[PDB]
């Protein structure tokens, strides 16, 4: 019984020492993924802003071609 | 800092220089009509002043400007940079005063509808609903345009911008005590997320605001729904939230504000509450 | 007589309540009037109607004990169809009733 | 002193209770926003090819044109 | 009795040493992982700002170039 | 709402001018000879009438203009914008009429395979795959399309997605067609990720569902399957999962149905379900004699 | 079946009339000097007929069609189509025959180098080393091509793929009997990973490794090296690594193999080992 209760112990404290530090890990997971995620935000507004853009430019010059 | 105030005033002096450039539209360029590059790098001048001003620190007169050139760059021609200029003027307006931010936002959401890009017209009617709510105390301009941003995002199978724009209708809705909507959103998106695999989990709370709001509304229909939600996904009554509602609604039976009041505390006591939900019991259980 | 969509409710009065007939709006029924309430193909259950002015037209009261026998509940739509009843035969001459206190 | 043991055993237990629920909490909201961002993500691939096919036929027909 | 008792508290060990070993040991992987798609997503801004700069440049020059003809 | 019926209305004035425009435009090509930008204005006024369309919470119509606008574009040895507003028109009339789509989509496909790309082809698969099982209760030719998708996402080396693919082909095969190529897919997909350097703890799991297969088939075969996955792979041994297959075995050897009433309902207790094993071990419930 | 046999079919046909455009714009180009677009569209009927052997599932003759591709392109006097087809027909040839998917993927590194892209240029160089891993076995030249792809992301500031390659190279040296370049890449990394926010938690794992494999040379450089190690870093008793070492050293020391054995096998039964690992410890009990 000594000998089950001291493990138990044991497992206790490993029980702490691990949740506490996958808890940390954790709200690292949430900082990292949410900073990434504004990030690729912008980068996909940036993406449609340049399409558009080039797709009407290359619209307008072919026009100007047409018209020499 | 007032070494940018410095270059503001000549930024001033750009702009007026800017106005020199309209009286050349007003007389001399009957002779240079050809200089339609001459006006584009008028707007150009323009746009640099805007921002000499806003990294002077002066938002009034950033928007302003980025707004006069819009206004100037809408000559029936790149209609996507007076677009732009008019979504910068908007943010510029965002701090200090707003409103006409509003005026502008608007402006560029006509404009992206007509030329049919539908997640910027979306992002921006969120945008406006988002400041309607920390400015304004006005909820429902930001309901309707959250509301009209779901539909734009759906239009186009974006599902997930859609589903989040009506929880937070749904949860305005039960703060706002319509029931009948929150009820029918939280049941549409708790199903929703009871078909894929990876928000499967999160059924629970769906449901469970669900079942509350059909608790507040009628007593007895609460037993129905709360069945109907646990043989629908039968890992619901498993979940905390079937039991401690079944535990409120068998206690509200009879008239023993110990029970559910020992109930609710030892809920609190595992997990801190939320305003929506305590204010929620704090309003139902009194009658 | 076919049956007309309406809304269940509660019952207005302790009294109606406790008389355990449907509470009814004269502007759709008449007191003493009997209908048979459809909340599902296989769910019918038959009621008596008795008027009071306080109901609105468009909904149908029950009582508390009537709205967990009939599985009713406030708010919802409810169907009710008249009911006749065959006087030569279900007459009611002997009828066996559980009693129990209803409060302990 | 064994009785006290289960006393700090029975707290321990609900403090863990307590963090692997917040955990969850968490976790679930993780889950939904991994989803959003795979959203935005494949939009965004789409529109990367549809402009570079665009830019390539383009590019190509002005050269041919050029000459 | 206290057999049973021994043997749930050794499987119950057993199961969360393994369990726990095995989150902690996953989780690392992946988040010194994250950062190569962050920085890589950096290049990727880098690169396609050039590049819209780059073609802005190139069709304001080409319509000015082409005024300058006619 | 008096937007929509606006829009509605000025979309069906744009298509008749649209319409209008493309006859001007033969009638001027002989009578003028003025080249192809009428051609291509009409194709810009159907798509800007079509998007408004759409954006006028009518969607069938709107597809049909699209299609129109992309046949017309075509007609101008352009294929890649007309494939592209194929795609939109199909995914328009996702929601109006499922061949249509279908057809727009297989449409699509040709063309962008035969330009050389192939990762939108192999998406395009999985897509039609999907809205076929998703609203129409078959599953062969969704299996081919996975199978099809698969095959395309590992001709340029993407292990990952053509994985997947398999795997739930697999998975749709064991749960209606004979179970030796889901067998064989399982026992595959499990043994390629001993090393997984994320995967390393979930082999077991495709072993096990490859055991269910081969006990469905006959209680032999299961049990050698059962040692071929014991010494293949190591820490399957010490799993629960072996435990309770081989337990499950042993009980129905002797022909004892409290036995695997007992383990399945243990197992269903501890751990849920997962609508795929229920089915399996009711089947192998149903020959126990 | 129909799909692939078809397909090979047109492919023949595409190809017979590739030779003859190739065979009649090369005597047309010399008899009228017509220019250069009859090469350009041949070039285009080779990457076409490429894909189509790739779709007809014939990687060995895709991959010659993109390398012929390639070589009329760059005699065009023009390079990143030509790279382009070069590193497709090194991908078809990956599966098959490799060694001229090795030999193209040089070449398209070689040309990528010459334009100043590093990347591209590390990138390829990691592939080559992978080609040869999995196909082949002489592992020095991947730990070449691995050395030459750090260098260049370890030039361009990209710690995280330097530290990669630095690592697989490490593991391959101490595989190999080599155990200073071992030392000194774990130990490098280690240290890299002390302020590390997120990595710190990892940093342990290389000090670790590093300590086996110096002590796979002697013991009291082992015990001083571990020792130095914990020094640095005052935490890493903490976990169990530090006793495990120390306990083995100690059963090192006092010859007590059996009570080596019996500590091996408890920890691999609290966690697995794998191939390596299991190698090192082996190799420790030898002495």
């Amino acid at each position: 019984a000594l000998s089950e209760i001291e493990t138990r112990h044991s497992e206790i404290i490993k029980l702490e020492n691990s949740i506490r530090e996958l808890h940390d890990m954790f709200m690292d997971m949430a900082m990292l993924v949410e900073s990434q995620g504004e990030m690729i935000d912008r980068i996909e507004y940036n993406v449609e802003h340049a399409v558009d853009y080039v797709e009407r430019a290359v619209s307008d010059t072919k026009k100007a071609v047409k018209y020499q | 800092g007032m070494d940018t105030s410095g270059k503001q005033a000549e930024a001033m002096a750009l702009l007026a220089e800017a106005e020199r450039k309209v009286k050349n539209s007003q007389s001399f360029f009957s002779g240079l009509f050809g200089g339609s590059s001459k006006i584009e790098e008028a707007c150009e001048i323009y746009a640099r002043a805007a921002n000499m001003f806003k990294m002077a620190k002066n938002w009034s007169a950033a928007g302003n400007a980025f707004c006069q050139a819009a206004q100037l760059h809408l000559q029936l021609q790149s209609k996507h940079d007076a677009a732009t200029c008019f979504v910068d003027a908007g943010n510029a307006f965002k701090k200090a005063d707003p409103q006409e931010a509003i005026n502008c936002l608007m402006r560029a959401i006509e404009i992206y509808t007509d030329m049919g890009r539908f997640t910027i017209a979306a992002k921006h009617h969120i945008s406006i609903a988002e400041i309607y709510e920390t400015e304004l105390v006005d909820v429902e301009k930001a309901i309707a345009h959250y509301e009209q941003s779901a539909d734009y995002y759906k239009g186009e199978e974006s599902n997930s911008s859609a589903n989040k724009c009506l929880l937070k209708v749904a949860g305005y809705a039960a703060q706002l005590e319509q029931y009948q909507k929150a009820i029918d959103i939280y049941e549409q998106v708790g199903t929703s997320a009871m078909d894929s695999p990876l928000l499967k989990y999160s059924a629970k709370d769906y449901f469970f605001k669900a079942a509350l709001c059909h608790f507040c509304i009628d007593m007895l229909n609460a037993k129905l729904a709360v069945q109907k939600y646990e043989e629908l996904f039968p890992a619901f009554s498993d979940s905390r939230e079937c039991k401690l509602m079944k535990k409120l609604l068998e206690a509200h039976e009879e008239q023993n504000v110990d029970s559910y009041t020992e109930s609710v505390k030892e809920y609190d006591s595992i997990s801190r509450l939320d305003q929506w939900l305590t204010t929620m019991l704090l309003r139902i259980k009194k009658t | 007589m076919a049956g007309r969509s309406m809304q269940a409710a509660r019952c207005p009065t302790d009294e109606l309540s406790l008389s355990n007939c449907a509470v009814v709006s004269e502007k759709d029924y008449q007191s003493g009037q009997h209908v048979i309430v459809r909340t599902s193909p296989n769910h019918k259950y038959i009621f008596t109607l008795r008027t009071h002015p306080s109901v609105v037209p468009g909904s149908v009261a029950f009582s508390l004990p009537q709205r967990k026998w009939a599985g009713l509940s406030i708010g919802q739509e409810i169907e009710v169809a008249l009911y006749s009843f065959d006087k030569a035969k279900q007459c009611i001459g002997t009828m066996t009733i559980e009693i129990d206190f209803l409060q302990k | 002193r064994a009785d006290q043991l289960a006393d700090e055993s029975l707290e321990s237990t609900r403090r863990m209770l307590q963090l692997v629920e917040e955990s969850k909490d968490a976790g679930i909201r993780t889950l939904v926003m991994l989803d959003e961002q795979g959203e935005q993500l494949e939009r965004i691939e789409e529109g990367m090819d549809q402009i570079n096919k665009d830019m390539k036929e383009a590019e190509k027909n002005l050269t041919d044109l050029g000459k």
